């Protein structure tokens, strides 16, 4: 639907409905943007991952509501409406995953790039995996693994340990491990390990850098606080 | 506290 | 859309909707139930107005950030997103103002109902004053007017006037003479005498009425705070 | 402070 608009049109109006707290039509620039076929931007690839987090971050919170009232309960209201707000989100993840297999991926060179579609790409597996059933569920959670770990091993070749992709991947991958592969000491050690040679690094940094890097830095350290 | 994911 | 759900379950869906925070579908959960047909409850009353007013409320303070936007910028994008935003506040409106017409406000004979539909349709048509530009504009303008007006008629003569429906009427209505009508003086006249006549009748109240009242009766202090 | 409506 965005097709007869400006590239960058649809990146302006991206910002304007970020500074207006306007989250859907965000992700609907953005995928307009995405969609004229040109490599993003860092600006505008952050634009792309803020849009689509705050509108699936509503949606799992929703769900999250749903699915408690729901096994509390355990008529078909509760169960219906909590399978509505999951078909919704399913959608919303399979928009985002199509972004990245046509063709953000493919055309994505640079570390940077590949390696925060790679993260993207386990983050919304990993969204589908929260709400899976079964086996069908296993193959969800080894396409979740398999991006992160492709994007953890470009990362450590190609980035240093500071850098906020990076700390970013390894913080949300932590998170994979604890909650979703049922791994919470292999997620204790990811946590640890990418704190401890952040913190070896963060010498090398000027001070907007070592901003940007202790900010993750203190998520990690949160959640080692809540899993120890 | 929910854990942090970024 | 919602013509094949049973109303007492949309009725459930909408409070499910309510605690996921979710009130686009809180609003559409409603209006399902409004067109059933029949009269609704004081419960399905507020249902009603807080997913209504959580919806438009998004709508506006979006809005609002984008006019300020496109005020200090004065290409077409700032404008042409502020339209768009503007467009579908103004269709939010006018579903809630079809569904006071068709067929809620005739069939309400109750001074409870009746009140909380009149003053519904103030709120909806100042909302769309907010954004109307001329004199089309003054025949909007005077639609909440009336609406609010014929409200305030029935309930002085209905209502105690420590009614939680009748002291959110003309706190409301007060905001309409500040901001929409330019009349500062008949906003504080009103906002001062419902707080006066409030406040002599609170000694009729329970525990439970006094802490009901007494909230709205805040919301009346804080504006003339602001005011004087 | 934005005024109060309710
Ligand atoms: C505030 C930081 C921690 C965030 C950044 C992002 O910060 C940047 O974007 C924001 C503005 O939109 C920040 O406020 C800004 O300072 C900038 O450094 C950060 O560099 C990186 C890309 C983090 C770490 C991994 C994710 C990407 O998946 C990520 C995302 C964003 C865009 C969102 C959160
Ligand atoms: C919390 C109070 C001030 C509110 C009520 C409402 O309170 C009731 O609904 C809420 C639950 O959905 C309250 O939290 C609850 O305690 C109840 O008294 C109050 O009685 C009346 C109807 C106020 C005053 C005018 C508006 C109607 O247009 C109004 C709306 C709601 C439903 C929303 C705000
Ligand atoms: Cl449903
Ligand atoms: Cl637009
Ligand atoms: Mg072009
Ligand atoms: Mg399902
Ligand atoms: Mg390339
Ligand atoms: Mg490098
Ligand atoms: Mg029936
Ligand atoms: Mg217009
Ligand atoms: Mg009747
Ligand atoms: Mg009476």
């Amino acid at each position: 639907a965005m097709g007869s608009m400006e590239r960058a049109s649809l990146i302006q109006k991206a910002k304007l409905a970020e500074q207006a707290e306007r989250y859907e039509d965000m992700a609907a620039f953005m995928k307009g943007a995405v969609e004229k076929g040109e490599e993003l931007s860092c600006e505008e690839r952050n634009l792309l991952s803020v849009a689509y987090k705050n509108v699936v971050g509503g949606q799992r919170a929703a769900w999250r509501v749903l699915s408690s009232i729901e096994q509390k309960s355990n008529g078909p209201e509760v169960r219906e409406y909590r399978e509505k707000v999951e078909t919704e989100l399913q959608g919303v993840c399979d928009t985002v995953l199509g972004l990245l297999d046509s063709h953000l991926i493919k055309e994505a060179g640079d570390a940077e790039s590949r390696v925060f579609y790679l993260k993207m790409k386990g983050d919304y597996y990993r969204y589908l995996a929260e709400v899976a059933t079964g086996d069908d569920k296993k193959r969800i959670i080894d396409s979740a693994r398999s991006a992160y770990q492709e994007a953890m091993d470009i990362s450590k070749k190609e980035m240093p340990p500071t850098n906020p992709i990076r700390l970013g991947l390894a913080l949300n991958f932590s998170v994979f491990h604890y909650e979703i592969a049922n791994s919470p000491e292999e997620a204790i050690s990811l946590a640890k390990t990418t704190f401890d040679e952040a913190m070896a690094d963060l010498h090398t940094l000027s001070e907007d850098s070592y901003k940007d890097s202790t900010l993750i830095m203190q998520l990690l350290r949160d959640n080692l606080t809540l899993w120890t | 506290k929910r854990r942090k994911s970024v």
